[PDB]
């Protein structure tokens, strides 16, 4: 999820915008 | 201000800023 | 902290600390 | 919604709560 993808890992804005509404 | 580790606060810093008026979800244990 | 008015990133910060592992949903069109 | 509850409006931990998963 998004800890694994962008705490433990570098996040990015493709995958962080997978989580707007 | 994305293209890094973002944990605990900083990422739902981040998730608002990109998010906007959309808002978002923040599920961590998902 | 929650009881006062709570917007833009002070709202996001007061969900992530209540909610913690939880993690929170913010929709501010809904 | 929760900015009319939490913005415009005093806010509690009640309702912050609903917002959790």
């Amino acid at each position: 999820g998004i800890v694994e993808q962008c705490c433990a890992s570098v996040c990015s804005l493709y995958q962080l915008e997978n989580y707007c509404n | 201000f994305v293209n890094q580790h973002l944990c605990g606060s900083h990422l739902v810093e981040a998730l608002y800023l990109v998010c906007g008026e959309r808002g978002f979800f923040y599920t961590p244990k998902a």
